[PDB]
C-alpha cells in the first residue's frame, strides 16, 4: 500500500533509551527471529546515524515472542494515535457477559510504516559480556508494540470486521494495541462458537486470565469491617482509624459514637462493649462501603494511576484512581512475589483496557531493580503499561482487608 | 589507503547550517607546517583543495618533537547530528574463555582510512591562512573522517565491524574484539597455524583499505588491557601499588580509595569504608588528612590482602556461577563468583545504604539483586547464592513484610557473622503490659518541642527539647515510652512515619535518636506497636496531646 505520513511534529525527539541487559537465552531467540524478519523485509539493519533505540527483551508457553517496549515511542507520538486517529472506546464494553482478547499484531507486518518514520523504531540486540558491538536495526512495516500501529490499520481492521460486525450487531469489537477485544452476552459454547468465526474472517486477509473475561461479573472489592462477638480498644481503635481514612473517600461515614467509645486513657488489652448506636453506626458505615464512592467519575483527560499492596500469603489488593483515594475501581487478586505481582499488573491492565480503553500508571511496591531484572520472565502481555516504584504506606496496606 | 566500504550519510542538526568560523591568522613556522602536513595528506586522498564558493571554515592549528594538525570541530560538532553511542560497555575479564594464543593488531592512521559522506565534505572545510592574512588562504576540506570529529569514533566502528562481519563468519573458532583503532585476536590454535589466520585477516583488512603493523611487531604474554593483566588461562588486575606516606592528601586518599576499589575486582575482603569517611568534608585536593585509628586499621588489613598476589579464572560455558557472600561489617558485604571451588572468577564488594535506616536481610537482598545484574551482563545468567542466612530467617522476613522481594536459587552456608532479625515486633497486643499512648508537638516557629507520653498504668512525663522538628519529637516520644517501660510493652502513636521506621524492624540508621531507639527494641521482651488518628479524640491520644501542647 502507500504508507500514511507519521510526526512527532514539534520539539520532542525521539527515543533514546538504554537497551537493559538480557540473559544469554533471550538475545539467541531475538537473533533468531530477527534474521528472520530481515529476511522477510519487516526490519533492516541501521548504522550509528541512528542515534534512537528502544529497548526490546523476549517473553513466552513453548516459543519466544519478542517484544519491544515502545513506551517512550508512544509518548512522544501521542498526537497521532489520540487525536489525529483516534479509536474511539465503547462504554458498551464492560457490561457485556463474555469478553475474549485476541491477538491480531501479525496484521501490522503487512502494512509499511511511513520511510522518514522508521529511523524512530531503532532497536539493539545487545551480546554478553560487551564482547560484541550488539546488533542494530529498525522496522520498516507497523511494529507490534507501538500505539501507530492500530492508528494506521484501524481503516483496514474495519473493512475485514464489516460483515461480522453486520451479522452480528449485539457483539462488540474494540481494538487496542496488538489485541481485538470480542464482547457479547452469548451464551458460552455460542459466545465461544463465534470467536472461531471471528477468527476465520481474519485469516483471510492473515491470521491469570485463563480463558475470556466476565465483566459483568466485576465487583469492587468492598473496604470490610470485621463482624465481631467481641471488641477489645486496640480493635475499636484500628477501626476507627480504618473508617476515618473512608470517610475521606466515601461521603457519609461517621464515627463520633466509638470515639464516644475511647473514654479514657487505657489498656489495649482492656475489652469494652458494644453501645446501642455504636453498633448502630457501624452497620450503617457497612452499607456504605458496599455500594462504590460517591462522587467520582472518570475523567478521560486525566492520567489513571493504579496502587497495589501486598496482602501477605498470596494476596494481592488494589486500586485505580485518578485523583487519590478518590477511588474508580478496587479489587484483589490471588508462587513466588514477582511472579504473583506481575500477573496482578496484567490482571490490572486487562480490566482498565476494557473499562476505560487505556492503561494506568502503576506504583508498584518493589525494588527497582528486582522489578526490571525480573519482570519479563513472566510476562506475557503484548503491551507494558508505564510504572514506578513506591514504598507501600503500612497502614493503606491495613485499611485494604 | 582509504577503504572502499560503502560511506555513512550524515546531516547537521535540523534547525542549523555548518559552521563558518573565522581563521585566526596564523605564525609562519605554523603557516610552514600545515602546508607541509596538509600536501601530504592531499597527495593520499586524505584532503582535496576547494574554491572559495564553498562558503563554510574552520580553524587549523599546528603545535610541536615534530609538527601537528590539530583541527577545532568546536562549532562543527555543536552543530552535527547525534549518534548511537560507540559501546555500551566493556568487557570483563571473568566473561571471557580462555585463550591458547592471542595477538593484538592495531590499525594504522585508523580515522583517515575510512571515507567521510561525500554530502558532508563540504561542511570540514579549513583555511591554510597566508603570511598575515594578506593574501587568500588555500583551501581544503576532507575526504575522509577527521580527528576531533563527533562523528569519527562511531562511523570508524561501524566500518570496522562491517569489514569484519564476513571474516567472523567465515572463522568461527577465533575470536576478535573490536576497540578504537585496536583488534585484540585469540584462539586455541597452535602458535603458527594462529598466526596464519592472523595473516588471513591482515590481509582481509588491506583488501578493505586497512593497514596494520608487520609478522613480527606484535605482543606476547602477559597482555595490559583496560586495566588488566590477562593471560592465557587465568587474570588479574595492572599492579597495585599502595604508597608509603606519612602525610596523605584528599588526593592521595582519593587516589588510593581509587585503586582499591579496583583492586577489589579480584583481591577478596578489601575495605574502603573508613577510608572514604575522611573525605566527608569539602577540604581541598592539597590539604593533609590525619588517618583516624580505624582507617589505619583498614589500611594495613588491605595491605595483607594485597602483599601476595591474586588471580582469577576465566568462565567456562558448561558449568554453573556459584556466588558467596559475606557481611564484612555494618554496611559492608562481600562477594566472590565461581564455578569450582575457590577458583574466583571474580570478586567484589557492596556497601549501600538504600534510605535512610535499614536492616541486614535488605541489605543481603539488595546485594544479591547487584550481583544477579551484574552476572546478567558479564555470563547471560545469573548465579546460584550461598548465603549466611537462615532459610526461616528469610521465610520470616519476607511473608511479613510489605515489599515484594525475591532471591532466585540459593543455599545457606555458615558464614558467620549470620544475618538475623534482631528484635520481632508483637502481631497483636500484649497482656498485662503497660500501655504508654505516646505523643511530640514542636512549634514550626520556635522549633522547642515537648516529647511525652500518659500510661494506663497511670504515668505521665513530659519532656522539653529544643530545636527540633514534628517528626523528631513523635520520636522522641517513643525512646521515652522505651526507656521508662518494662520487658513487655504496649505503645500507640498518631504519627504514621515513626510506626513507618520501626515496622520495617531496623538494624542500622543514620538518626542518632534511631540508633537509641533500636538499641533499647533489642533489650525487650515483647513489643507492640499500634497507631491511631491525631486530634480525632481518642482514649489517651487526647490526654497526652494535651500534656505536650503548650509551645
Ligand atoms: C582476544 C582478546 C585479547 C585481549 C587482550 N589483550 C582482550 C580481549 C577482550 C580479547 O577478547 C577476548 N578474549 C577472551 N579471552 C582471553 C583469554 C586469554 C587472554 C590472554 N592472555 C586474553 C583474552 N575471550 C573473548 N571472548 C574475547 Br572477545
Amino acid at each position: 500500500i502507500e504508507t500514511v505520513p507519521v510526526k512527532l511534529k514539534p520539539g520532542m525527539d525521539g527515543p533514546k533509551v538504554k537497551q537493559w541487559p538480557l540473559t544469554e537465552e533471550k538475545i539467541k531467540a531475538l537473533v533468531e527471529i530477527c534474521t528472520e524478519m530481515e529476511k522477510e523485509g519487516k526490519i533492516s539493519k541501521i548504522g550509528p546515524e541512528n542515534p534512537y533505540n528502544t529497548p526490546v527483551f523476549a517473553i513466552k508457553s513453548t516459543k519466544w515472542r519478542k517484544l519491544v517496549d515502545f513506551r517512550e515511542l508512544n509518548k512522544r507520538t501521542q498526537d497521532f494515535w489520540e487525536v489525529q486517529l483516534g479509536i474511539p472506546h465503547p462504554a458498551g464494553l464492560k457490561k457485556k457477559k463474555s469478553v475474549t482478547v485476541l491477538d491480531v499484531g501479525d496484521a501490522y507486518f503487512s502494512v509499511p510504516l511511513d520511510e522518514d518514520f522508521r529511523k524512530y523504531t531503532a532497536f539493539t540486540i545487545p551480546s554478553i559480556n560487551n564482547e560484541t558491538p550488539g546488533i542494530r536495526y529498525q522496522y520498516n512495516v507497523l511494529p507490534q508494540g507501538w500505539k501507530g500501529s492500530p492508528a494506521i490499520f484501524q481503516s483496514s481492521m474495519t473493512k475485514i470486521l464489516e460483515p461480522f460486525r453486520k451479522q452480528n450487531p449485539d457483539i462488540v469489537i474494540y481494538q487496542y494495541m496488538d489485541d481485538l477485544y470480542v464482547g457479547s452476552d452469548l451464551e458460552i459454547g455460542q459466545h465461544r462458537t463465534k470467536i472461531e468465526e471471528l477468527r476465520q474472517h481474519l485469516l483471510r486477509w492473515g491470521l491469570w486470565m485463563g480463558y475470556e473475561l466476565h465483566p459483568d461479573k466485576w465487583t469492587v472489592q468492598p473496604i470490610v469491617l470485621p463482624e465481631k462477638d467481641s471488641w477489645t480498644v486496640n480493635d475499636i481503635q484500628k477501626l476507627v482509624g480504618k473508617l476515618n481514612w473512608a470517610s475521606q473517600i466515601y461521603p457519609g461515614i461517621k464515627v463520633r459514637q466509638l470515639c464516644k467509645l475511647l473514654r479514657g486513657t487505657k489498656a489495649l488489652t482492656e475489652v469494652i462493649p458494644l453501645t446501642e448506636e455504636a453498633e448502630l453506626e457501624l452497620a450503617e458505615n457497612r452499607e456504605i462501603l458496599k455500594e462504590p464512592v460517591h462522587g467520582v467519575y472518570y475523567d478521560p483527560s486525566k492520567d489513571l494511576i493504579a496502587e497495589i499492596q501486598k496482602q501477605g500469603q498470596g494476596q494481592w489488593t488494589y486500586q485505580i484512581y485518578q485523583e487519590p483515594f478518590k477511588n474508580l475501581k478496587t479489587g484483589k487478586y490471588a508462587t513466588n512475589d514477582v511472579k504473583q505481582l506481575t500477573e496482578a499488573v496484567q490482571k490490572i491492565t486487562t480490566e482498565s483496557i476494557v473499562i476505560w480503553g487505556k492503561t494506568p500508571k502503576f506504583k508498584l511496591p518493589i525494588q527497582k531493580e528486582t522489578w526490571e531484572t525480573w519482570w519479563t520472565e513472566y510476562w506475557q502481555a503484548t503491551w507494558i503499561p508505564e510504572w514506578e516504584f513506591v514504598n507501600t504506606p503500612p497502614l493503606v496496606k491495613l485499611w485494604y482487608q | 589507503p582509504i577503504s572502499p566500504i560503502e560511506t555513512v550519510p550524515v546531516k547537521l542538526k535540523p534547525g542549523m547550517d555548518g559552521p563558518k568560523v573565522k581563521q585566526w591568522p596564523l605564525t609562519e613556522e605554523k603557516i610552514k607546517a600545515l602546508v607541509e602536513i596538509c600536501t601530504e595528506m592531499e597527495k593520499e586522498g586524505k584532503i582535496s583543495k576547494i574554491g572559495p564558493e564553498n562558503p563554510y571554515n574552520t580553524p587549523v592549528f599546528a603545535i610541536k618533537t615534530k609538527w601537528r594538525k590539530l583541527v577545532d570541530f568546536r562549532e562543527l560538532n555543536k552543530r552535527t547530528q547525534d549518534f548511537w553511542e560507540v559501546q555500551l560497555g566493556i568487557p570483563h575479564p571473568a566473561g571471557l574463555k580462555k585463550k591458547k594464543s592471542v595477538t593484538v593488531l592495531d590499525v594504522g592512521d585508523a580515522y583517515f582510512s575510512v571515507p567521510l559522506d561525500e554530502d558532508f565534505r563540504k561542511y570540514t572545510a579549513f583555511t591554510i591562512p597566508s603570511i598575515n592574512n594578506e593574501t587568500p588562504g588555500i583551501r581544503y576540506q576532507y575526504n575522509v573522517l577527521p580527528q576531533g570529529w563527533k562523528g569519527s569514533p562511531a562511523i570508524f566502528q561501524s566500518s570496522m565491524t562491517k569489514i569484519l562481519e564476513p571474516f567472523r563468519k567465515q572463522n568461527p573458532d577465533i575470536v576478535i574484539y573490536q576497540y578504537m583503532d585496536d583488534l585484540y585476536v585469540g584462539s586455541d590454535l597452535e602458535i603458527g597455524q594462529h598466526r596464519t589466520k592472523i595473516e588471513e585477516l591482515r590481509q582481509h583488512l588491506l583488501r578493505w583499505g586497512l593497514t596494520t603493523p608487520d609478522k613480527k611487531h606484535q605482543k606476547e604474554p602477559p597482555f595490559l588491557w583496560m586495566g588488566y593483566e590477562l593471560h592465557p588461562d587465568k587474570w588479574t588486575v595492572q599492579p597495585i601499588v599502595l604508597p608509603e606516606k606519612d602525610s596523605w592528601t584528599v588526593n592521595d586518599i582519593q587516589k588510593l580509595v581509587g585503586k582499591l576499589n579496583w583492586a577489589s575486582q579480584i583481591y577478596p575482603g578489601i575495605k574502603v569504608r573508613q577510608l572514604c569517611k575522611l573525605l566527608r568534608g569539602t577540604k581541598a585536593l592539597t590539604e593533609v588528612i590525619p588517618l583516624t585509628e580505624e582507617a589505619e586499621l583498614e589500611l594495613a588489613e588491605n595491605r595483607e590482602i594485597l602483599k601476595e598476589p591474586v588471580h582469577g579464572v576465566y568462565y567456562d560455558p558448561s558449568k554453573d556461577l556459584i556466588a558467596e557472600i559475606q557481611k564484612q561489617g555494618q554496611g559492608q558485604w562481600t562477594y566472590q563468583i565461581y564455578q569450582e571451588p575457590f577458583k574466583n572468577l571474580k570478586t567484589g564488594k557492596y556497601a549501600r545504604m538504600r534510605g535512610a535506616h535499614t536492616n541486614d536481610v535488605k541489605q543481603l537482598t539488595e546485594a544479591v539483586q547487584k550481583i544477579t545484574t551484574e552476572s546478567i551482563v558479564i555470563w547471560g545468567k545469573t548465579p546460584k547464592f550461598k548465603l549466611p542466612i537462615q532459610k526461616e530467617t528469610w521465610e520470616t522476613w519476607w511473608t511479613e513484610y510489605w515489599q515484594a522481594t525475591w532471591i532466585p536459587e540459593w543455599e545457606f552456608v555458615n558464614t558467620p557473622p549470620l544475618v538475623k532479625l534482631w528484635y520481632q515486633l508483637e502481631k497483636e497486643p500484649i497482656v498485662g503490659a503497660e500501655t504508654f499512648y505516646v505523643d511530640g508537638a514542636a512549634n514550626r516557629e520556635t522549633k522547642l518541642g515537648k516529647a511525652g507520653y500518659v500510661t494506663n498504668r497511670g504515668r505521665q512525663k513530659v519532656v522539653t527539647l529544643t530545636d527540633t522538628t514534628n517528626q523528631k519529637t513523635e520520636l522522641q516520644a517513643i525512646y521515652l515510652a522505651l526507656q521508662d517501660s518494662g520487658l513487655e510493652v504496649n505503645i500507640v502513636t498518631d504519627s504514621q512515619y515513626a510506626l513507618g521506621i520501626i515496622q520495617a524492624q531496623p538494624d542500622q540508621s543514620e538518626s542518632e535518636l534511631v540508633n537509641q531507639i533500636i538499641e533499647q527494641l533489642i533489650k525487650k521482651e515483647k513489643v507492640y506497636l499500634a497507631w491511631v488518628p491525631a486530634h480525632k479524640g481518642i482514649g489517651g491520644n487526647e490526654q497526652v496531646d494535651k500534656l505536650v501542647s503548650a509551645g
